[PDB]
């Protein structure tokens, strides 16, 4: 009966917010001051946290969930009563843990060797991805690309073949038909009257939005192909798919690094304010107060004070061992702080808005239960940071904050040079971001069988992405497993969903502010009702579904891609003017070999 | 049976709140009663919002009650430097659960397993039944709403106020008062 569940979860929430604090504070202290004592401390703190959470979960499993009436305690029971693991036999559980560490160590430690001199080798990020991001030697890119797959990706093939089984046994034993249906289960909504959403419903809705994107990507693919034939002559057809080793990294995940090969009008200076920051001699303290000013300006509260003392914004005059990777930390107990070590660059001036936009959401739902202090889905939680970074990047913001001269003129060719750099980044990844999850969902259920895993992958690269294998492949490879999100066991679909919600949030607040022009020019500095419409989604946590929270921001009870398309109509109008002479889209028959 | 300069507390800016609910504070130099009682303890800042007449929630229902008709005030101040600790401070306790919401000024300093629904239980306190006493965990780096605050409650004949006096002018026509008496005249030194 519900009072038993309520007062169980009251005891749980009162205990959990302390145990999570002393755990996450030791984790903070380790990441900002690395020592073996701090490691052994934060590990034995994480042990005591995990031991509490599981020792409570076996009690959470005894409450009958159908005897619960109020949504917000049902959501908290279901979040604590979940089994996840321990469903497996104890030896299969240890085997799955062993496989995850094995795929993780192979990806992170994997060496690629040089055939001209085998005494020299490369790890993944230093040197080997540096070739793929900055080399123009087709044969060196092709060597790095195929040697990664053959020397490390082939090690992961026979592990991924066992990971899929043990994850599917875990998913089934949780009563989900496959592990992809377990992952989709984040977006699931039930019993809220019409606002409901099925695990399967994401599968058709993602394809129903992706088939609106294709014309923008087909003109971008035709434009980028017509450019890349000047960078890689005789290797590329004017009608073919693009050879995968030419795509700006090891996987072709983003075309953002192709910009110097693909730029519209590079004689117009693509705008920077790093010069204005050093001419005004700005430091981290100034950068972050000029970041805070935007939030108190739009209509949000200023930081929880102890933020400034307990955050690390820069590197310590001591030769400290720490992770400088810019990270927003919530520790519980209302303790908000960023870990980073900033340098005077406009990328960090925008990253100060990006990370503070995480904290401002974590503060608004601090009134919610510990189990519910999270984004309404895994796309909300990053998109709500980026809509701050969007506004801070605008030329109207940048002159108003004093980072551009009052006499400076922006022009169309500056718009197109910016928008194509955005398109190679934001739009060009979406075929891959849909395709990798389609392939994995069809692998977990066995719609792609273990004798056609790689055969179906390269058919989908050619059909969905317009990208072709530089050399033929077979079922000894796993080119999916050559990537972090496949080897380290992470669901990728959040990035598709965040890339719709970002523009749905932005255009709604820009209409609420009555912005007068293109969506990429929109600024919410010195608004107020934009902050009011933002806040009413911000203070719900998980306690209400994303299908309800979206209609308070956007005015829609579901995801819509229109706002992203709108953001690119000025560029698409120009891409349709550049390629009138060209073929558009691709042949899936053509290959570089 | 003593004088009580509430004017010092009212003027001193150290308090995060000084709030009155049965009285307006400047009149306390004149207003008097048989006793005044001070209650004193340590609390989380956002939850100090539950310490007033007629309110509800975790403190107001399950620590002690001020009535809606509370003849008195409530003061509170930052205690971070003393009552929070680096490894956390856990010396402070609260009983989270109790059947029947408490009466005015009532004290339930007893504890047994609270329990919910139709079920029998004898200690153990995992499923359906829980031990309702818990500790706080005050840590200096908390958000300002979870930091510790010292709190004092005053419930408001013998406790009068500081009935201050004028200078005294001799050999002049004056409108005098002495103790509980009045009069007018020339005040000359006598023998
Ligand atoms: C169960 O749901 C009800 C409403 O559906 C919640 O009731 C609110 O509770 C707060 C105090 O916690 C009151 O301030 C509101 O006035 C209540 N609203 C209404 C309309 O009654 C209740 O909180 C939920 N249960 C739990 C444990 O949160
Ligand atoms: C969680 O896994 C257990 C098996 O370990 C599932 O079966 C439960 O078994 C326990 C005894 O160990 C019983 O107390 C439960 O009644 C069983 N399940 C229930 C509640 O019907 C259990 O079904 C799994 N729970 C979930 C989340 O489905
Ligand atoms: C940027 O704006 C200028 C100004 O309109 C454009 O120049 C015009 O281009 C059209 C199409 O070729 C000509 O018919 C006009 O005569 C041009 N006007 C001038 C004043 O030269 C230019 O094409 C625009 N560039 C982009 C990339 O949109
Ligand atoms: C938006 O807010 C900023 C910051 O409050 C405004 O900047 C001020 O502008 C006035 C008029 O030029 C100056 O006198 C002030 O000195 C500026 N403040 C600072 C801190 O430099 C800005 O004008 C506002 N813009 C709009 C359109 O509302
Ligand atoms: C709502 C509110 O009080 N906001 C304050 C503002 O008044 C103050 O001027 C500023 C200085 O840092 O900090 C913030």
């Amino acid at each position: 009966i519900e009072e038993q569940a309520k007062t169980f979860l009251d005891k749980f929430n009162h205990e959990a917010e302390d145990l999570f604090y002393q755990s996450s504070l030791a984790s903070w202290n380790y990441n900002t001051n690395i020592t073996e004592e701090n490691v052994q401390n934060m590990n034995n703190a994480g042990d005591k946290w995990s031991a509490f959470l599981k020792e409570q979960s076996t009690l959470a499993q005894m409450y009958p969930l159908q005897e619960i009436q109020n949504l917000t305690v049902k959501l908290q029971l279901q979040a604590l009563q979940q089994n996840g693991s321990s469903v497996l036999s104890e030896d299969k559980s240890k085997r799955l843990n062993t496989i995850l560490n094995t795929m993780s160590t192979i990806y992170s430690t994997g060496k690629v060797c040089n055939p001209d001199n085998p005494q020299e080798c490369l790890l993944l990020e230093p040197g080997l991805n540096e070739i793929m991001a900055n080399s123009l030697d087709y044969n060196e890119r092709l060597w790095a690309w195929e040697s990664w797959r053959s020397e490390v990706g082939k090690q992961l093939r026979p592990l991924y073949e066992e990971y899929v089984v043990l994850k599917n046994e875990m998913a089934r034993a949780n009563h989900y038909e496959d592990y992809g249906d377990y992952w989709r289960g984040d977006y699931e909504v039930n019993g809220v009257d019409g606002y409901d959403y099925s695990r399967g419903q994401l599968i058709e809705d993602v394809e129903h939005t992706f088939e609106e994107i294709k014309p923008l990507y087909e003109h971008l693919h035709a434009y980028v192909r017509a450019k890349l034939m000047n960078a890689y002559p005789s290797y590329i057809s004017p009608i073919g798919c693009l050879p995968a080793h030419l795509l700006g990294d090891m996987w072709g995940r983003f075309w953002t690094n192709l910009y110097s090969l693909t730029v519209p009008f590079g004689q117009k200076p693509n705008i920077d304010v790093t010069d204005a920051m050093v001419d005004q001699a700005w430091d981290a303290q100034r950068i972050f107060k000029e970041a805070e000013k935007f939030f108190v300006s739009v209509g949000l509260p200023n930081m929880t004070q102890g933020f400034w003392e307990n955050s690390m914004l820069t590197d310590p005059g001591n030769v400290q061992k720490a992770v400088c990777h810019p990270t927003a930390w919530d520790l519980g107990k209302g303790d908000f702080r960023i870990l980073m070590c900033t340098k005077v660059t406009m990328d960090d001036f925008l990253t100060a808005h990006h990370e503070m936009g995480h904290i401002q959401y974590d503060m608004a739902y601090a009134a919610q239960p510990f189990l519910l202090r999270n984004g309404a889905n895994e796309g909300f939680h990053e998109a709500v940071g980026e809509i701050m970074s969007l506004s801070a990047a605008t030329p109207k913001h940048l002159k108003s904050i004093g980072l551009l001269s009052p006499d400076f003129q922006e022009d169309n060719e500056t718009e197109i040079n910016f928008l194509l750099k955005q398109a190679l980044t934001i739009v060009g990844t979406l075929p891959f971001t849909y395709m990798l999850e389609k392939w994995r969902w069809m692998v977990f259920k066995g719609e792609i069988p273990k004798d056609q895993w790689m055969k179906k992958w390269w058919e989908m690269k050619r059909e969905i992405v317009g990208v072709v294998e530089p050399v033929p492949h077979d079922e000894t490879y796993c080119d999916p497993a050559s990537l972090f999100h496949v080897s380290n066991d992470y669901s990728f679909i959040r990035y598709y969903t965040r890339t719709l919600y970002q523009f749905q949030f932005q255009e709604a607040l820009c209409q609420a502010a009555k912005h007068e022009g293109p969506l990429h020019k929109c600024d919410i500095s010195n608004s107020t009702e934009a902050g009011q419409k933002l806040f009413n989604m911000l203070r719900l946590g998980k306690s209400e579904p994303w299908t309800l929270a979206l209609e308070n921001v956007v005015g829609a009870k579901n995801m819509n891609v229109r706002p992203l398309l709108n953001y690119f109509e000025p560029l698409f109008t120009w891409l349709k003017d550049q390629n009138k002479n060209s073929f558009v889209g691709w042949s899936t028959d053509w290959s570089p070999y | 049976n003593c004088v009580a300069d509430y004017s010092v507390l009212y003027n001193s800016a150290s308090f995060s709140t000084f709030k009155c609910y049965g009285v307006s504070p400047t009149k306390l130099n004149d207003l008097c009663f048989t006793n005044v009682y001070a209650d004193s303890f340590v609390i989380r800042g956002d939850e100090v919002r539950q310490i007033a007449p007629g309110q509800t929630g975790k403190i107001a229902d399950y620590n002690y009650k001020l009535p809606d008709d509370f003849t008195g005030c409530v003061i509170a101040w930052n205690s971070n430097n003393l009552d929070s600790k680096v490894g956390g401070n856990y010396n402070y306790l609260y009983r989270l659960f109790r059947k029947s919401n408490l009466k005015p000024f009532e004290r339930d300093i007893s504890t047994e397993i609270y329990q919910a629904g139709s079920t029998p239980c004898n200690g153990v306190e995992g499923f359906n039944c829980y031990f309702p006493l818990q500790s706080y965990g005050f840590q200096p780096t908390n958000g300002v709403g979870y930091q510790p605050y010292r709190v004092v409650v005053l419930s408001f004949a013998t406790v009068c106020g500081p009935k201050k006096s004028t200078n005294l002018v001799k050999n002049k026509c004056v409108n005098f008062n002495f103790n509980g008496l009045t009069g007018t005249g020339v005040l000359t030194e006598s023998n």
